[PDB]
């Protein structure tokens, strides 16, 4: 039979850990993580399954988003699994540049208790077994993998498992949506048990034009952007509407762009176009420094720590204020500590050290540039593997109950949508 | 927030607003926890009458989500865990109401896991008086417990077992509670249920383990009959729950002091327990000095064993060889748990007198090449394990790290030479996973640091293993490629000085190959070969222009982790007195601190101000501290953008007119707590939990 | 009946006579027995000094040839044309224009300039064919699609390499040889179940490697001697290992970052080879290449044996200097009898067959999965492999040269 206990995200988004146990091979479907959080609660629950390497046979990230992989170097490396970690390749390498500024949120968010070190992450990632797409990898004489390409982000892969006939294939995080970007996601009719999906846009260009009309009407009237974003997050998606647009109606007025941890778009754009034109089976966007944001004019700026965590972003953000031409764009959640939070919450008045009010006049926007698959696609998916149950992993609970009526309804499938530590059996 | 409080209580139960954030929540939580201990819980809930509306309106309104109920369940029980704060919420029947039938547990939202775990840790938070134990007896409110032991959810089971060890321990501080737990828990170890002798288990584990006094010894007389009579059920039931048990149990000898059919019911458990329990129980039993000698030997010649139908197979009973040969999956776990165990049970004191280590070493290395090939089959039998056990990655990571600590142990120089003879054989090995590479150079480095001059036949297999390094520099992972530097940068500290490490080191290609690897695509091969060139140039082993190369990879290069490097080979040229960096100390300070300044990254200028303080500790002049740092850099990272690197700078400053205005230690308290310290203050949660501007959670 | 042939493992003539013939593949492990060209001792080694003979199978009824490789082509005009043959011969065309590839370069290698003991047989050693004959034996074939039905005889797609199919016949007998799990299209072993008679004679010769290793450990030590100053020589076919190891190469100068070195490519069909797939290929070494010679190149020569081709030239030429280095990527050829007239070799011989053929565990994956009547095999992968103590033969008759057996 088959045993699933999503160990720390069923029913709500963050510390994605399910776990898939079949015949004889046990394998963690994720590492997740949550901001908020910060002791011991931002990471899953490991003490539900104890040792580790004797234990689990495989362990699958989906992608390099930082809540399917944030525990990672940590439940590899504090809690002891020695063993193969199957991520696709471009996700190997945005992911030690990911959890390298998650290191840098918590060294300052003094929440470096129980937490992965620098080492600790590089260790981490040479435990990785990276696969290729559509390759079928063994990892025993008769359990086998097999990534897919899911199209979210850049590496996200849609991985099977399989022992014999039975089998159950994790898609996490897919997208369906073909853009102006990474693609769609594809996976065969490999008609397995289990299909465990995600739910994040359960009850689900127009954004597209609208990112360039918001940043084209505040810097020809002087005023500046800031977009703040993480390292290689949805920033390099950004950039080349940025360039394209800027072709078309170019204003020459300055876009800046810094992280430290990488290069612009290039190392992103090295991995990019061979994952989305073979695998699926810039002079405008210039360097920043951190003085070069006390120039007057128009300006577009690209922020080292996304969600408006106390970094880079904070700074620029806290220095355009009192403009109303100014303006910053949200693509992100900002999550609750987080002055994002705050700023697109409704507030206005914001306290920092001492009593310093700060009177936020900035035009405020939030443009939610994330491309998870609709309510439409993950039915397609669904139709695409033609499974045998659907298991629901990501995403809030009450939406999750209309997709389980749904899917439920139209397609005749049994749909479970198990809270943490809620074992379903197959 | 207390000005606030009442609106954020009228907000939660409002069913005009949207669901609250199970985040908000349990932050709510933390904070309430924090405040309800220096401050009487009764003066807190009659200053602040909304919480009491809070909890009537819980236990009224039907239409709560289930974290505004967990959140309330959970609140009731911070409060309630004094005895006045208890009576004074019963004096409208509120936790009576709250925990009984009128609250969550006669409704629906009892269906949630949410709420049922938030019911566990209010009860748990309340059960702490004597009345909360009248309460949790006359109510039923212990027969709740005992369903939820066998909840769907393990955060619940496994808190509704702790909730019932910790009612028992506090009970008997035989009561009613005391008995009627104990009396479930005797039922369930003679049911013929799993999961209920699973719960009983880790009962008693808990309960044994946690509290040492006459009524523990009590219990475990009158239960350990049931406890034995287990171990004749066919299969074992919750055969790890028993052993921790009994470990439990045996590592208190107040127990074995009672009546001796503990070390009677471990012996058989030797004997009868599956081969995958009784490696646990026999480790944990030689972990301890307590047992007999009699049951210690046979507890150790059932962990030998696995390594003993190797020894007597190869070099040229059946409960275990039944167990290595009946297919890849058991002999790879069998083989993997018998060399964990021995790495548990090698360092330490309560190990065996006669330790075997020639036959250990022997044996691991008879796994190891079983896995490598050239294990001549002395049998059947070893045929079968050099075909069973051939390629098997697992059992040569655990072979590889046995053999890792075997190094401790010290021997003759034939254990030595028979050690590395098959570490560098899984070294060349061209079938070698990178993992398995990993291993064994960590394996080989700690077998080459026990040989006390290096000692004899080792510098022959330093020109033996360089062919070897060079060979896996060259490798088309990143992982080894990245492991052959770490095992040279491991190595050249340890004999750098010596003079058969560098007679023979430059007598190879490693060198020429690790200056190569500083172009190489990955950040990590990069950043890797750049400490391997600088402790391969702190010992006078480059084989000049090593500075430019390094600052240009300080200033232009386009990625963090070689420039974090970079400035980490500096921090350790400035400290150690490396002649590129102390021909002229002004001017490679200077020369450094404008790369150091211009980052983009927060390691990097922490490094620099590393690198200011190993400068002024060199100092003590003045002049020479005029410079592009020292006084000026530092100015400008006390108002950095990030916390670690503005405190670099607050710190180093603590240790010149302008440094008089700066009021040092004011900024340092501001620079010593959180940055979420102005967001994660009470007052802040409150204002984002009434937020109603608006503008779902995501992936980050 | 199947009357077999060549009792070499992977280069079988199995002439099952029903008259069908299973492959026809040629030994050529009696070139190694013989001085180079560019009875004598050379190291201890006695050497027949003349044009190297070929191990011919030990034919006017057989009318119907199954060609299945290019590898296994090479025996095609000794026994179609030259010898009284009427009939024909069927494959598919990424198969026979990579053949022929092979056979042309063959008889450019050896027109160009025109264990003895242990032999198993020298009376039926014979000299080589001619232009013509390769032409009119390349005449004869039909070309045939995958998976479409010529007794019904159906070739199916295999995983070897680019063309390399396997044969079953209906009345049933099926048949495999060169095939790949991991991979060119993956092997349709579906049809494969139903069987009642099934032949293995194509598997790994190096049981004991696995082939993603050896391809790491070619890299690897190519890189870390063209890092050193020194070339390489990787004695290959046009057709062949070359482009698993040249598709494996480009990733390996894009990752660990070897660049700045000019891969060579060195065949009279090559360039006529590569559109099958830096790499600057010259189409002999006198003219263009001897004044496009960069000191850290990397030769990919012609012929293995080591005796025909521009390899040979190497290896008199760079066989002196510890720089330079050979890698021996073919599982055919002995890594040390090929080397033997040059054993004062001080050049870095290196052995790392990439075998990308059915190791034994997916060997016994895929007959279990079968479930064959009976199988018919070598009598090497019947019996364990003489250099190992495992236990690595097909647990499930067995044949030899000139071994008549009947099921
Ligand atoms: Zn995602
Ligand atoms: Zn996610």
């Amino acid at each position: 039979e088959i045993r699933v206990t999503p160990l720390g995200a069923g029913q709500d988004v963050g510390r994605s850990c399910i776990l898939v146990s079949i015949a004889g091979k046990n394998v963690m479907l994720d590492c997740g993580m949550h901001m908020g959080f910060n002791d011991d609660r931002r990471f899953p629950d490991f003490s539900y399954i104890t040792r580790l390497t004797d234990f689990l046979d495989c362990v699958i990230i989906s992608h390099f988003h930082l809540d399917h992989c944030g525990a990672l170097p940590y439940f590899s490396e504090m809690v002891g699994y020695d063993g193969p970690i199957y991520m696709t390749h471009p996700t190997q390498a945005i992911c030690p540049i990911l959890l390298e500024d998650y290191r840098k949120i918590a060294v300052d968010k003094k929440g470096e208790a129980n937490f992965f070190t620098s080492q600790m992450i590089k260790d981490c990632m040479k435990k990785v077994v990276a696969v290729h797409l559509h390759q079928t990898v063994q990892v025993d004489d008769e359990l086998e993998i097999k990534a897919y390409y899911a199209g979210h982000v850049l590496g996200a892969a849609m991985f099977q498992i399989k022992v014999g006939s039975e089998s159950v294939v994790y898609t996490g995080d897919y997208n369906m949506t073909p853009d102006r970007h990474l693609g769609a996601a594809w996976i065969d009719k490999c008609r397995p048990n289990l299909l465990i999906t995600e739910s994040t846009y359960a009850t689900t260009r127009c954004r597209e034009r609208d990112f360039l009309k918001k940043v084209h009407e505040t810097v020809e009237r002087g005023g500046k952007v800031l977009i703040p974003v993480f390292a290689l997050g949805r920033a390099q998606e950004l950039c080349i509407l940025l360039e394209t647009f800027w072709e078309r109606m170019n204003l020459k007025v300055p876009i800046y762009f810094s992280t430290g941890l990488t290069e612009k778009a290039n190392h992103y754009y090295k991995l990019f176009i061979p994952w989305t034109n073979q695998k699926i089976r810039f002079k405008h966007i210039k360097a920043f420094d951190r003085a070069f944001a006390d120039n007057p004019g128009p300006m577009v700026v690209f922020a080292t720590p996304g969600m408006l965590h106390a970094g880079q972003s904070l700074q620029i953000f806290r220095k355009w204020a009192g403009n109303e031409k100014n303006m910053v764009i949200m693509p992100g959640y900002c999550v609750q500590g987080t002055v994002g939070h705050k700023i697109l919450s409704g507030q206005r008045k914001l306290e920092m050290e001492g009593r310093q009010v700060l009177e936020v006049k900035m035009q405020v926007e939030y443009m939610s540039f994330s491309a998870h698959a609709d309510a439409k696609g993950i039915m397609q998916l669904v139709g695409q593997a033609e499974p045998e149950s659907v298991l629901l992993v990501h995403g809030e609970a009450k939406k999750m109950e209309f997709l389980k009526q749904k899917i439920e309804q139209e397609l005749r499938v049994n749909c479970y949508m198990p809270a943490n530590g809620e074992t379903v059996t197959l | 927030c207390a000005q606030l409080l009442p609106a954020l209580c009228a907000v939660l139960v409002d069913p005009r607003q949207p669901v609250a954030d199970d985040t908000c929540l349990e932050k709510l939580l933390d904070w309430f926890k924090t405040v309800t201990e220096g401050e009487s819980s009764v003066v807190l809930l009659q200053e602040h009458p909304c919480l009491v509306e809070l909890l009537s309106h819980v236990l009224k309104v039907q239409d709560l989500s289930s974290g505004v109920l967990s959140f309330s369940l959970r609140l009731a029980g911070t409060f309630a865990a004094q005895e006045n704060c208890f009576q004074y919420l019963q004096q409208g029947e509120l936790l009576p109401g709250l925990f009984g039938e009128p609250g969550p547990l006669g409704r629906a939202t009892w269906a949630v896991p949410t709420v049922r775990s938030g019911w566990i840790q209010g009860l748990r938070s309340l059960a702490q008086h004597p009345s909360a134990l009248r309460f949790l007896a006359d109510h039923g409110a212990v027969d709740t417990i005992f369903s939820l032991q066998g909840d769907s959810s393990l955060f619940v089971a496994s808190a509704a077992s702790q909730l019932l060890v910790h009612v028992l321990a506090l009970s008997m501080r035989w009561p009613a509670c005391a008995q009627k737990i104990m009396d479930h828990v005797e039922e369930s170890l003679c049911s013929a249920a799993t999961p209920k002798v699973t719960q009983a288990l880790n009962v008693l584990t808990t309960t044994f383990g946690r509290c040492q006094s006459p009524w523990t010894e009590a219990l475990w007389v009158r239960l350990s009959p049931r406890v034995a009579c287990l171990l004749e059920r066919d299969p074992i039931p919750a055969a790890h729950s028993f052993v921790d048990l009994l470990l439990c149990v045996a590592r208190s000898p107040v127990f074995s002091s009672s009546d001796g059919s503990l070390w009677e019911t471990v012996a058989r458990a030797l004997s009868c327990l599956g081969p995958t329990h009784m490696g646990p129980l026999a480790l944990g039993i030689l972990k301890l000095e307590h047992c007999p000698q009699a049951l210690r030997t046979q507890a150790f010649q059932v962990l030998l064993q696995p390594l003993a139908c190797v020894l007597k197979a190869t070099v040229q009973d059946a409960t275990t060889v039944d167990t290595l040969l009946a297919s890849k999956s058991s002999c790879a776990g069998l083989l993997c748990r018998t060399l964990a165990h021995l790495e548990e049970l090698q360092p330490l004191p309560q190990r065996p007198s006669p330790w075997p280590q020639a036959s250990l070493l022997g044996a691991t290395v008879t796994v190891l090449r079983l896995c490598d090939g050239s294990a001549a089959p002395a049998s059947s039998v070893g045929g079968h394990l050099c075909g069973t056990l051939a390629g098997c990655v697992r059992v040569q990571r655990a072979a590889l790290d046995f053999l890792g600590t075997l190094s401790q142990g010290t021997g003759p120089q034939e254990l030595v030479t028979q050690a590395l003879a098959v570490l560098l054989e899984c070294l060349e090995s061209p079938g070698s996973s990178p993992t398995v590479l990993k291993k064994a150079f960590q394996a080989t480095l700690r077998w080459l640091l026990s040989s006390p001059d290096l000692g004899p036949l080792i510098p022959q297999f330093l020109r033996e293993l360089f062919p070897v390094l060079q060979k896996r520099l060259c490798h088309p992972c990143w992982e080894v490629r990245d492991s052959a530097l770490e095992f040279l940068t491991q190595l050249s500290r340890h004999w750098g000085g010596q003079a058969d490490f560098r007679c023979a080191l430059l007598a190879s290609e490693v060198p020429q190959l690790a200056l190569q690897l500083l172009q190489d695509p990955e950040s990590y091969v990069r950043a890797s070969a750049v400490t391997a060139m600088g402790q391969l140039s702190s010992q006078g082993l480059h084989a000049q222009s090593l500075f430019l190369e390094l600052l240009h990879i300080l200033s232009v290069d386009s990625e963090g982790f070689p420039r974090r490097a970079v400035m980490q080979v500096f921090t350790e040229w400035l400290r150690d007195g490396h002649a590129d960096a102390a021909q002229d100390t002004e001017q490679f300070v200077a020369t450094v601190l404008q790369a150091a300044s211009r980052d983009l990254d927060w390691e990097v200028r922490a490094q620099g101000l590393e690198l200011a303080l190993v400068f002024l500790g060199q100092t003590l002049a003045l002049r020479a501290l005029c410079h592009v740092g020292l006084f000026d850099f530092a100015f400008c990272a006390l108002f950095d953008c990030d916390r670690p690197v503005a405190q670099k700078s607050c710190d180093l400053l603590l240790f010149l007119a302008m440094l008089r205005s700066l009021d040092l230690e004011g900024l340092r308290s501001t620079l010593a707590e959180s940055s979420d310290h102005v967001e994660k203050s009470p007052q802040s949660l409150l204002q984002d939990m009434l937020a109603t501007g608006g503008f779902e959670a995501d992936c980050y | 009946k199947l009357y077999c042939l060549s009792g070499h493992p992977t280069l079988p003539c199995n002439v099952l006579k029903f008259t069908i013939m299973l492959d026809c593949g040629l030994d050529m492990t009696s070139t190694l027995n013989f001085l180079p060209l560019p009875l004598k001792e050379c190291s201890g080694h006695v050497f027949v000094d003349s044009v190297p003979e070929f191990c011919l199978p030990e034919l006017s009824t057989v009318d119907v040839i199954l060609i299945s490789n290019y590898h296994c082509m090479m025996a095609l005009p000794y026994i179609t044309e030259h010898t009284g043959f009427t009939g024909t011969v069927y494959a598919t065309e990424p198969t026979v224009q990579i053949g022929r590839l092979l056979m042309e370069e063959l008889v450019n290698f050896i027109e160009r300039v025109p264990p003895l003991k242990d032999a198993v047989e020298v009376s039926t050693w014979r000299r080589c064919y001619t232009m013509q004959e390769v032409n009119s034996a390349l005449s004869k074939i039909q070309l045939v699609g995958y998976s479409q039905k010529i007794v019904q005889v159906t070739p199916l797609s295999s995983g070897y390499a680019l063309g390399s199919s396997n044969w079953i016949i209906q009345s049933k007998v099926s048949y495999v040889s060169g095939s790949s799990l991991l991979t060119p299209q993956p092997m349709d072993q579906a049809s494969l179940k139903n069987s009642d008679v099934l032949v293995l004679t194509g598997l790994t010769q190096i049981p004991t490697a696995n082939p993603d290793g050896m391809v790491g450990e070619f890299c690897s030590n190519l890189a870390l001697t063209v890092r050193n100053g020194g070339n390489v020589l990787v004695p290959c076919y046009p057709s062949g290992v070359i482009y698993d190891l040249l598709e494996c190469l480009y990733q390996y100068i894009d990752s660990a970052g070897l660049s700045s070195v000019p891969l060579y490519f060195i065949s009279p069909v090559a360039n006529s080879s590569l559109e099958f797939s830096k790499l600057k290929h010259y189409p002999s070494i006198h003219g263009d290449f001897s004044n496009d010679f960069r000191q850290p190149c990397v030769v990919f020569t012609g012929h293995p044996s080591l005796r025909f081709g521009d390899v040979v030239h190497f290896m008199e030429l760079w066989g002196k200097s510890s720089l330079n280095t050979v890698i021996f990527t073919e599982p055919d050829f002995s890594y040390l009898e090929a080397l033997a007239p040059y054993q004062p070799l001080a050049m870095k011989c290196i052995y790392c067959p990439i075998d990308t053929r059915l190791n034994f565990i997916q060997v016994s994956k895929l007959l279990k999965e079968v479930q064959p009547l009976h199988v018919v095999c070598p009598e090497q992968y019947t019996q364990p492999p003489p250099a190992q103590s495992h236990r690595m033969d097909l647990m499930i008759p067995a044949m030899s040269y000139r071994r008549a057996e009947v099921l």
